[PDB]
This record gives structure tokens, C-alpha cells and sequence, in this order.
């Protein structure tokens, strides 16, 4: 493949340099349309820059914590951490979500990779090992009410048995009810006066639940799980205009209030170098 | 049983591998697809669109007019703007081009610059914008700018003038983020004459300007942007 | 190899090697050629 | 002697002509064309009902002043009140339609100025109280009237900044949207034909609204000595391919 | 010895795998098959067997009563009954359709609503059933509700209407757990004419209301039901 | 007009069955052109024959 | 590939793509077509 070819003096009535940007278009003009250019060759295929290789590596979407220890007297356990959700997201950590954003419409296969490790902030004579277990409890599926419940049978409802200080990983299809899924939405789940605006009223896919099977020993345990989501098989529709300002929600396009510039403004004059 | 050794690396999470993995939910059934209109398949597809540079940066809050290089009737011979070409930084920053060079490490290509005119149609004006490659200081002076790369625009009928900044350069591939030995050059624009205004007309002109990538173009080597940070993970 | 039954169990897709930049580079409804004018 | 200045559009019963026209924008190289078998899902027949819908409504006019700050409009909202296409649509269940939209902007020689005129696949604005707060509907469906970026911010409804698009983005980015400019000097009017643009099939036409029109000043009005200082912008968009199903009783929306 | 790799998952336990494991009791030998009739192989061949709907849930204990829907001689003009289609919720919850529908997380696809009349063979009546897809109100009166789906039924010797719901949606997929955007429209009957009952004859008719799947129908992606749960595992 | 100005103009049919329109938003609902002043300087508009009846009264 | 002896030890069976219900839908002794009358 040329990157450029060989062109020498030109004195014509053929300008291809002036065009009227006011049509839309950006017109295709090369080194060679205004300077004597020699043969050189692309040598690149522009590999590392398809949509699949740009989505395709694992990004950290998710860190939570639960904790192993006697749930005896505990009136909440979903609130003593004694298991956890995770409203399904992927928009909570900004790093993937610009990369995401970048597109309107998207459809890819996924793969999660689930991290534990275990801490001990107070006096323990040991470190104990825990098994993890992580389940889909979605929209008609029973929600865990304690870290023991009929809910984690999970016999039709799937759920993961991992070690802490391992990882888990598996994959998924795409599971959006349309045909993509909408990085942005400009409507509402129904005509209502207060109805919710976004994209939060479509990313519906329940929670996940984890928890720690373990009973309790003497000590106390730490777990944090950090969750991580690489996009296989990537499809994505419609590109706009990078995130400039900085996030304040999951699904909403708003941004903070007093704000700074994102502009850099210049030491110097316009004709300062 | 297969007799088996395993090596080092065993168990570890490389996020950047491409490994099978089980389905947990298996004879699943994905919706099909429809047809949308816009489907991108390479980052390089888009840079070639061009976008609009905040060139004018010399104000103190983002607004429009950072957008707007003034141009003022009757100067001659003196200098419409300058800046170097670090397209990771300073104006070129917030561009899409900009944007999308900062998720990668190297960039190799030639750059379009245009300008689009804005100013009444029975106005004339003559202008030179000038290239100059690594190695020299940003012009001084139109003399010292003429002798570089350069394009003499006579706006006219056909609103923008497309200049290119071919790829000059030793080494097949500079940094994105600014580095001296890897470095680009400067972009100057100087009166080539000088802009008229028509009677009963009066004030500045401005200039939009874009910037997009050539075809010639190359990005390697990705890594996370400067561009987008936080401090505590977003909820709904 | 597969060794997995379903399709989301494979691994990443393989260069699109698609790239046409005129939807957005060039979306005019009649078509420009470069050298020629412009506006005619 | 076809020149790309001049053009006649004729649709339906109506019909433009621009005799200082910049070419014309198709959306993503693509233009409208109805539903497809392979691609349907609901059961329904639809209803095409063709030119009684698929013609050119001029919106009420807007007035540049050298304080404009940019207006924006929602499709399909603009038109929710326009003759049968209106009609249609409060009465079906679901519908859909790619449209033709021409702005209109004439000056002399002697003005300058210059409009960005873009089209923005699902637009989703920002609340100006940052945070997580909602824009409500009555904010986002504003009807014939648009959105007045130099209106005041108001309770419940999105921000109005211009440099950021209403959502975190920059101004100058939105060329990569399609887009056309309007400049004095060599343009008065900007044409984009939308192909219909959704994740799904077809959807309800009340709380979904799928491209936003935007019309920006970016070089500032500048008038000859002495003119008045300001022109007027004319907006007339024509829906096309328009299909509507799923017909019944008349959707009652807020406000 | 041949090098190998442990990737990332290695150990972990996914109750939704299909891997091989080894026979704890091997040679063994199973007792044959014989024949028994009925085998089901998919669950979509069942929900599309009708059942009963108890319709009349205005009781305050489960009752049979609440299967049937009255209906009054001599009222004209006015509403028999009325529902929203929230297949997971509500009346449908308990049916067989509904009761298979909380397996799956997603639905889409045709339902088919028939009602049966149990009046004295010597009387008469005409009703009309209405459909509202999504984005309108549960009708008010029969005016509003004849503008949608709708069949005339007459009642006769034929003693069962089957109605349809067909497949209403932009999206091709609804949640069967009751969503709003995803939500389904409103079931509502009146009076086209009126129940007339013969001579010698009194009080309210009933009719039985069924419900069923069309072969168009697809349940995805599996789940457990809110329909069960225990507290401590039984014994014998 | 001069050369040096310009003009944008609708020119609307409105069939019978309704009143004269009273604003352009009426007026554009029916048979309409918009006109753009240029260098072309006329601009022919034709009224279709919109009618039940096949001929109608000259007075 | 079983790596094992016994059928027993083999992974999940592979869809029946059976489905037939008319053993449960129209189990009637004498046929009914859709559009007759149902009792004659
Ligand atoms: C632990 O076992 C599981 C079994 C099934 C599961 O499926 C998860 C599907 C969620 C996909 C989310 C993709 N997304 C969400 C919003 N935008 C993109 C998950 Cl997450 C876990």
C-alpha cells in the first residue's frame, strides 16, 4: 500500500485545496495536492484501532466489599455488608464509559473476571478461606434477604463458587431486549409528568449478590470484590462527540455545577507559539 | 491422565488477553439485529471527519469565541495566529482528533489544517499559512515563514482553503503526548496582502478552522487518556 | 477450537479490515470531486 | 447549468426551491426508506398514509440578534401539532419516519455570519443542577417552539450552555454529527435528510423523541452600517417514509 | 510432560456449565424405558394448553368464585371487566402461563384471551372485547375502547370466543416482571347489546375466561420465581 | 427589487372547504412554494385543479 | 471427545427440537379444523 505517491510541480485549473466546508463534507486531500511528494508505503493496517481491539480489553467496573462474621443479632444483613448487590452498571466507573459514550448505539458479547481478596484489619491469628458465591437475582427473581436465604439454592438462576485471592470469570451474550444497547436515550419509560429521564428507565438487568459461604469464625474478614468487564464480539453505531465536562450520575448526561474551563487557555497570544 | 507441566504466568489476569470462557447462561437466544445507519468500525474511520479548534484559547472561560480567529481589514504584512504542533495538547486537545490521539502512545501521518472564511461576500483578502518543520523556531516574520511549507489562500467564491501538514520527519513515529526530540513544527498564517472590507461595512472578520487526519495516518499502542478521571465511583 | 458450545464463549472477533469513512466523511447527496469546484 | 446552488425539493403537495443552496447532507449516506419484513417485529399492518403526511410544515420563524446563543428542536415533538402527521401520532401506539429538514437563512453581501446546523441521534440533555436530577418531559417536548439556548435556566428542565451541547460535550465537535453550515457569504439555506435512526424497530413517537435539531450561531451576526441589526431563521422540515401502527384510543401526554 | 497454563476462573464452580465429570458407579446398567404417553420436551409446548383465570379476584380468600366473571340482564352500554396484560403479575400469575412465564426473565410473542358462556342455552347476548396497546389509558367507555383491538362476540352455539392479543411493541422483547416501558396494554369487555335471559329464568350468567400462548411466542432467559421460597429445608 | 437584495416568500393554494388562510402556519397546510429571490427572477406557481365536480361556474 | 467409559458421564443432552402439542393442546377423537364449527 502507497502512503503517499511521487508528485512534482502542478499549474492548473484543477484546485483540488479550495472547497466550501459549509457542504458538510471533509474532502479527501492528500500531502500530494499541495507539495512535490516521492513513493513511501504505508507499512500498518490499522489493527489496534478496530472497534473490537478498542473495547475488547478487561476494564474495572465495579469494587464492593462484604464481610464474613456472626450474623447472630444482625437485623440487616444486606446492610452489615453480610452480602452485597451490584445494580448491574458499566457507566459507575467514568474510564469505560467515555470509551463507551463514543458510540451511540453498541452490541457486544461479554466476558466478567471477578477478583476477592481478603483483609484483616484487626488481630486474627489467621488468615481463613473463604468461598465467594456471586448470583443473578434479576427483575421476578428473588432478592436475597439474608446472607442465608432459599434465594442463594439459586437452581435457575445462575451463580458462581470461587475462593477469595482467585478470580472468576465467565462470559455472556448480549441480553438487551433491543438490538443494541442505548449509550444514550433521549425519551421516557412512559408519557408521565415526573417519570425519570436518561438511560436508567432501559439498563434493566437486575443486581448481582454476593456473599461469602463461609460461617463465621472468631475473627472478622474483609472481602472486596472488583468486578471486571471486557466487550467480545463489538458492534457499535452512530459516533459523537467525546465527554468533555466531568460525570455526576449513572445515566444521566449532566454535568457539575461551576465547573472549570476544559479549555487551556493560552500563555500567551493567538500568535503566541 | 495426560502427564502436564505448568508454566509461569499460570493463573494470572492479563486484561489485555482473548481467551475462551464459559457462558453462564448457555442456550440463551440473543435478539436479532436490525439495521441502524452509521456503523464505525475503526477509530480511524472517524478522525477523518474535522472538527473545529478552539484556536482563539487566549480567553478565560470556554466559550464560542475561542472558536473565532479575528481578522482585522487593512494589516499587511503581520501575523493572524501561531502554534506548535503537539496535536496531544494545547489547542488541538479537545478536538476529536486530539481526543481520540490521546488513547494512543505513538502517531504517525500527515494532518489537514483548513480555514473557512466567514466574512462578507464583497470583502477580499489574501493570506499565507506556513508549515514549519521540526528543527527551526516558529517564524518571526512572514520571510521566515514563506520559507517552509506554505499555501498563498485568495478567498474567493470557495469558501476554505485545505492546507497539509505532510509528515516531515526523521523517525517513523512521534509521541502523542508532547516530546522534544519527537517533535512537529510549527503552524503560522500571516496577510499575504490584507483583508478589504466593502463600504458601509465594518470591524472583524473571523476565520473557523479544523483539523482532521489524512489517510496516511497511523495510532498505535493504547493506554488511558489525561482526559477523564474521578474520585469516587458515580450511583444513580 | 472451540471448546464451548455457545457463540458468546468465544474469543474476540478478528479485524473488521471494514473502514469506509465517506458515511461521515463525505455524506453529500451529490457526490463532489475533488479539483472540481465546489459551488458551481 | 445545474449548479449545486440550486434545487427544488417537491413532497407531497409542497414544494422548496433555494437558488443558493451548499449541496445537501444525507445522514450517515443513507436516505429514508420504509420497514422491512427481515427487520419487524409487531404483528400489525401499518398505515403509510403517504402525502398527507410526507409534506414540507414551516415552523414558526426564529430572529437572529447579535445575542443569540443557538435554538434547538426535538423530532418528532416539532411537529406533534402539524395537520395529520400530528394527528397520527397521538393516535397510533407506534410509528416512524425519517424527514427532510431545510433551514433558511437569506442576508446581503454586505452581512456576515455563519450557523452550524446539525443533527444529533438520540440527544439526551443535562439537568443544569448537576447531580443526578431529571429534565422533565414538558422540558424535553417543547413542541414548535424548540429550546432557546439563551432563555433562562429553568426548574426541571436542561441546561442551556451553548460550549457544551447540553450534555458534556464540546461545541466544537459536533461536525461529527451530520451537519451543514449556513454562511452569509455563500449559503442561505442548509439541507440534511434524516434516515430513520433507533436501536429498535419502531417505538412511540411521544416519549421517545429521536434526533434533536440544533441551529447554532458561531461567527456572530454582523450587519451592514446602519441595517437593523438582526434576520429571521425559518425552519420547515417534511416527515417521509412516515409509517404509523398499532392504532386505538389517542395518547393523553403531560401538560 | 506437556506445558500448560491456568487461566483466570480455573477451580471455580458455575452451576450453569456442561462439562464432562466421572461415573462414581461405573458399569452399572440402567433398567430400560418402556413407553408412557405424554413426554414433554419444551416448555413452549405446554403454555400453550389454556387455562383458567381467575378474573374475579375481588374476593378476600382464594375462592372458585373468582374464576367466574358475573354478567347482568338487561345493562346496555356498560363494562364487563377490565385488566391490565402484566403476564407475571396480577390475575395471569397463577395460570400456567404465568406461573411458566416467572422462569424467564423476558417474553414476546402472541397471547390468545378466550372466554366460554355458561348462560341458559335460551338467552342471548353480544360483547365486544377491546386490546389497547401501550401508550393509552385502560379505556373509560366502550366508545374509547372499540378504537383499538377489538372482536363483536355473539353469543351462541358456539359457546367459546377466542380472542388475540397480537404482539404490540416497538421492542421486541418486554420484561415479565411488571416494567413500565416494557408494559403490555389493557384487556377491557361491555355490553355490545345486552344479556337477555329467557322466561322462568334468573340472576347473574357467568362466563369462564381462559388464557394461552401463540405458537409466536419466545420466553428467555431463565430465572428463579418469586412464586417459592422456604425458610428451613423440610424433612420426611 | 435590486440585484444587491434578497427575499424568501411563500406563495399558498388553499383548496376549497376552507376559509382564506389567516397566518402562514394555516396557509402552509396547503398547496405552497417557497420561493427563494435569486437570480432567477420569476417564480410560476400552478393551481392544481383540486374538485369533486369536473367543471365549475366561470361567474 | 468422552474422556470417560460410561454414557452417564457425558456433558447435557443437545435440543430435543421436538415440539409437538397437540398430544396436550387437541388431544380430541375426532379432528377439528380451525374455521369450522366446532359442533356440527
Ligand atoms: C455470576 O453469574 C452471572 C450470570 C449471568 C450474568 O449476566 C449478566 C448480564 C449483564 C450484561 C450487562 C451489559 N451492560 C449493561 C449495561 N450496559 C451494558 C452475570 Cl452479570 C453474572
Amino acid at each position: 500500500t502507497v502512503a503517499s505517491i511521487s508528485s512534482g510541480p502542478k499549474h492548473t485549473q484543477k484546485v483540488p485545496i479550495l472547497t466550501a466546508n459549509e457542504t458538510g463534507a471533509t474532502m479527501p486531500v492528500l500531502p500530494s495536492d499541495s507539495i512535490e511528494t516521492r513513493t513511501t508505503y504505508m507499512h500498518f493496517n490499522g489493527s489496534e484501532t478496530d472497534v473490537e481491539c478498542f473495547l475488547g480489553r478487561a476494564a474495572c467496573v465495579h469494587v464492593t466489599e462484604i464481610q464474613n462474621k456472626d450474623a447472630t443479632g444482625i437485623d440487616n444483613h444486606r446492610e452489615a455488608k453480610l452480602f452485597n448487590d451490584w445494580k448491574i452498571n458499566l457507566s459507575s466507573l467514568v474510564q469505560l464509559r467515555k470509551k463507551l459514550e463514543l458510540f451511540t448505539y453498541v452490541r457486544f458479547d461479554s466476558e466478567y473476571t471477578i477478583l476477592a481478596t481478603a483483609s484483616q484489619p484487626d488481630s486474627a491469628n489467621y488468615s481463613s478461606n473463604l468461598v465467594v458465591q456471586a448470583m443473578y437475582v434479576p427483575p421476578g427473581a428473588p432478592n436475597p434477604k439474608e446472607w442465608d436465604d432459599y434465594t442463594w439454592q439459586s437452581a435457575s438462576n445462575p451463580s458462581v463458587f470461587f475462593k477469595v485471592g482467585d478470580t472468576s470469570r465467565f462470559s455472556v451474550p448480549y441480553v438487551g431486549l433491543a438490538s443494541a444497547y442505548n449509550c444514550f436515550y433521549d425519551g421516557y419509560s412512559h408519557d408521565d409528568a415526573e417519570t425519570q429521564y436518561g438511560i436508567t428507565v432501559l439498563n434493566h438487568m437486575g443486581s448481582m449478590a454476593f456473599r461469602i459461604v463461609n460461617e463465621h469464625d472468631e475473627h472478622k474478614t474483609l472481602v472486596k470484590i472488583r468486578v471486571y468487564h471486557r466487550a467480545k464480539h463489538v458492534e457499535a453505531w452512530i459516533p459523537r462527540a467525546p465527554r468533555a465536562l466531568p460525570y455526576t450520575s449513572i445515566g444521566r448526561t449532566n454535568y457539575p455545577k461551576n465547573t472549570e474551563p476544559v479549555i487551556k487557555k493560552r500563555k500567551g497570544d493567538i500568535k503566541s507559539y | 491422565g495426560l502427564p502436564t507441566t505448568t508454566l509461569p504466568g499460570s493463573g494470572q489476569f492479563l486484561t489485555t488477553d482473548d481467551r475462551q470462557s464459559p457462558s453462564a447462561l448457555p442456550n440463551y437466544e440473543p435478539t436479532p439485529r436490525i439495521h441502524i445507519p452509521g456503523k464505525v468500525h475503526n477509530l480511524l474511520e472517524i478522525i477523518q471527519v474535522d472538527t473545529l479548534i478552539p484556536m482563539n484559547n487566549t480567553h478565560t472561560k470556554d466559550e464560542v469565541n475561542s472558536y473565532l480567529i479575528p481578522l482585522n481589514a487593512n494589516r499587511q504584512n503581520e501575523q493572524v495566529f501561531g502554534t506548535n504542533l503537539f496535536i496531544g495538547d494545547g489547542v488541538f486537545k479537545t478536538t476529536l482528533l486530539g481526543e481520540i490521539v490521546q488513547y494512543y502512545t505513538h502517531w504517525s501521518g500527515s494532518l489537514r489544517f483548513s480555514l473557512m472564511y466567514t466574512g462578507p461576500a464583497l470583502s477580499s483578502a489574501k493570506l499565507i499559512l506556513a508549515y514549519t518543520p521540526p528543527g527551526a523556531r516558529g517564524p518571526q516574520d512572514r520571510r521566515e515563514a514563506m520559507l517552509g511549507t506554505h499555501v498563498v489562500w485568495d478567498i474567493g467564491l470557495q469558501s476554505t482553503i485545505v492546507m497539509t501538514i505532510p509528515w516531515t520527519s526523521g523517525v517513523q513515529f512521534r509521541y502523542t503526548d508532547p516530546d522534544t526530540y519527537t517533535s512537529a513544527g510549527f503552524l503560522s498564517c500571516w496577510y499575504q496582502t490584507s483583508l478589504i472590507l466593502p463600504p458601509e461595512t465594518t470591524g472583524q472578520v473571523y476565520l473557523l478552522s479544523f483539523i482532521s487526519a489524512c489517510p496516511d495516518f497511523k495510532l498505535r499502542l493504547m493506554k488511558d487518556t489525561q482526559t477523564i478521571s474521578q474520585t469516587v465511583a458515580l450511583t444513580e | 477450537i472451540n471448546y464451548y458450545k455457545d457463540a458468546a464463549s468465544t474469543s474476540s472477533a478478528g479485524q473488521s479490515l471494514s473502514m469506509d469513512p465517506s458515511k461521515f466523511t463525505e455524506p453529500v447527496k451529490d457526490l463532489m470531486l475533488k479539483g472540481a469546484p465546489a459551488l458551481n | 447549468g445545474y449548479s449545486d446552488r440550486v434545487q427544488q425539493i417537491t413532497l407531497g403537495n409542497s414544494t422548496i426551491t433555494t437558488q443558493e443552496a451548499a449541496n445537501a447532507v444525507v445522514c450517515y449516506a443513507e436516505w429514508p426508506e420504509y420497514l422491512p419484513d427481515v427487520d419487524a417485529s409487531d404483528v400489525n399492518k401499518t398505515s403509510k398514509p403517504d402525502t398527507s403526511v410526507c409534506r414540507f410544515y414551516t415552523l414558526d420563524s426564529k430572529t437572529w440578534t447579535t445575542g443569540s446563543k443557538g435554538w434547538c428542536w426535538k423530532l418528532p415533538d416539532a411537529l406533534k401539532d402539524m395537520g395529520v402527521f400530528g394527528q397520527n401520532m397521538f393516535f397510533h401506539s407506534l410509528g416512524r419516519s425519517g424527514y427532510t429538514v431545510h433551514v433558511q437563512c437569506n442576508a446581503t453581501k454586505f452581512h456576515s455570519g455563519c450557523l452550524l446546523v446539525v443533527v444529533i441521534p438520540e440527544h439526551q440533555l443535562a439537568s443544569h443542577e448537576g447531580g443526578n436530577v431529571s429534565v422533565k418531559y414538558t422540558f424535553t417536548h417543547p413542541g414548535e417552539r424548540g429550546i432557546d439556548l439563551s432563555s433562562a435556566n429553568e426548574v426541571g428542565g436542561p441546561v442551556k450552555d451553548v460550549l457544551y451541547n447540553m450534555n458534556g460535550t464540546l461545541l466544537g465537535n459536533l461536525l461529527i454529527f451530520p451537519h451543514q453550515f449556513i454562511n452569509l457569504r455563500t449559503n442561505n439555506t442548509a439541507t440534511i435528510v434524516i434516515p430513520y435512526i433507533n436501536s429498535v424497530p419502531i417505538d412511540s413517537m411521544t416519549r421517545h423523541n429521536n434526533v434533536s435539531l440544533m441551529v447554532i450561531p458561531i461567527a456572530p451576526l454582523t450587519v451592514p452600517t446602519g441595517a437593523t441589526p438582526s434576520l429571521p431563521i425559518t425552519v420547515t422540515i417534511a416527515p417521509m417514509c412516515t409509517e404509523f401502527s398499532g392504532i386505538r384510543s389517542k395518547s393523553i401526554v403531560p401538560q
